[PDB]
């Protein structure tokens, strides 16, 4: 399983559609259209085919300075 | 514990004299540090922790256990801004500034930009969960809201991702300064979120106010990044460089400005620009007030200078 964070578009997304992908929620952002999601790695392709993900992008690393 | 002392960053960035105006003890003013957590019993840092949060794994914890620092980088970078003056330890940039722990990094020091964003969104959110409560637009300054005025973030990565950027978006439009480490990689510009036109790119000197050959060029400011002595785990001390303690003595003096703005003027300051020379702004009045190093005017190893807070403080206030 990976985590990816998916660009929403509101008003075709909705949380429960996750599931049917064999993913899950990890966290809605409140303040952009935006959801963190775990999915299978071979499942990166439907998210990109659901009409309410306009961009899925990976889980990038940051590090202390 | 040891008697305090003033390390030679505070010393350098001009911190002391405003202490007498402020020392960051504005209510309405709070300073949010994403990093690694924070020893929060640390007695020369206690009474400036205002919350502890964990975004860890995407999951918001604010239990204390899960927001301690498990490395020391947060409790190094938080002592740097908001250590007491007391008669021990050492003292911060703006000794009495609230502070805000949010602990996006784990204890190797690595974080998932995912739990940085979300970092990002408490800080703006602040402890009640509502970013703008009555609804008027204003976050940053608002005594009736409990975000954070600034956001220190002592890390980055060379990934631009558009979902951190529009979670940065929306921190500069509620008002809050956002203060970014350049990166130690001695390359030519900073990483992320450094680089966003939003956040203050901070590179990192030595006490000969030579640049460091690890700081990422192309900052927007400089300030004290090696040999940085400040609060490290558990109730101690620890000497340290990079350009995560320089971003520190930053976010410090914004704090002190936007301290004294609002405590003359009931009201905080506009985040300001990059290329910002007016004294209308938080960015304009650092970047006018910065001691000019190296060639005349913005250069690439510096910026516009190494950040003074007594001047800083000055053209705010006048
Ligand atoms: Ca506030
Ligand atoms: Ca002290
Ligand atoms: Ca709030
Ligand atoms: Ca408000
Ligand atoms: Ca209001
Ligand atoms: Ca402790
Ligand atoms: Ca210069
Ligand atoms: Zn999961």
């Amino acid at each position: 399983t990976i985590r990816v964070i998916v660009s929403v578009d509101k008003a075709k997304f909705n949380p429960h559609e996750v599931l049917g992908i064999g993913g899950h929620i990890v966290y809605q952002f409140k303040l952009i259209p935006a959801v963190v999601v775990d999915v299978p790695a071979n499942a990166v392709g439907k998210l990109k085919k659901m009409p309410s993900v306009e961009k899925v992008e990976f889980d990038h690393q940051a590090v202390l300075l | 514990q040891p008697a305090q002392t003033i390390p030679w960053g505070i010393e350098r960035v001009k911190a002391p004299s405003v202490w007498s105006i402020t020392d960051g003890s504005v209510s309405v003013i709070q300073v949010a540090v994403l990093d690694t957590g924070v020893d929060y019993d640390h007695p020369d840092l206690a009474a400036n922790i205002a919350w502890c949060v964990s975004t860890l794994r995407g999951k918001v914890s604010t239990k204390l256990r899960d927001c301690a620092d498990q490395n020391g980088h947060g409790t190094h970078v938080i002592g740097t801004i908001a250590a007491l003056n007391n008669d021990i330890g050492v003292v911060g940039v703006a000794p009495g500034v609230q502070i805000y722990s949010v602990r996006v990094l784990d204890a190797r020091g690595s974080g998932s930009y995912s739990d940085i964003a979300i970092g990002i969104e408490q800080a703006i959110l602040g402890p009640d969960g509502v970013a703008d409560k009555d609804g008027d637009g204003i976050i940053a300054g608002d005594p009736d809201d409990d975000a954070a005025e600034v956001i220190s973030m002592s890390l980055g990565g060379p990934a631009d991702d558009s979902y951190l950027y529009d979670m940065i978006i929306q921190a500069y439009n509620a008002g809050i300064v956002i203060v970014a480490a350049s990166g130690n990689e001695g390359a030519p510009s900073p990483s992320y979120p450094a680089a966003y036109p939003e956040v203050i790119a901070v590179g990192a000197i030595d006490s000969n106010d030579n640049i460091a050959s690890f700081s990422n060029r192309q900052p927007e400011v400089s300030a004290p990044g090696v040999d940085i002595l400040s609060t490290y785990p558990d109730d101690s001390y620890e000497t340290l460089m990079g350009t995560a303690m320089a971003t520190p003595h930053v976010s410090g003096v914004v704090a002190l400005i936007q301290a004294a703005y609002y405590q003359k003027y009931g009201k905080i300051l506009p985040v300001g620009t990059f290329d910002d020379i007016s004294k209308n702004t938080v960015r304009g009045i650092l970047h006018i007030t910065a001691d000019d190093l190296g060639p005349t005017g913005w250069d690439a190893d510096y910026g516009y200078g190494v950040v003074r807070a007594a001047l800083a403080v000055q053209a705010a206030l006048g």
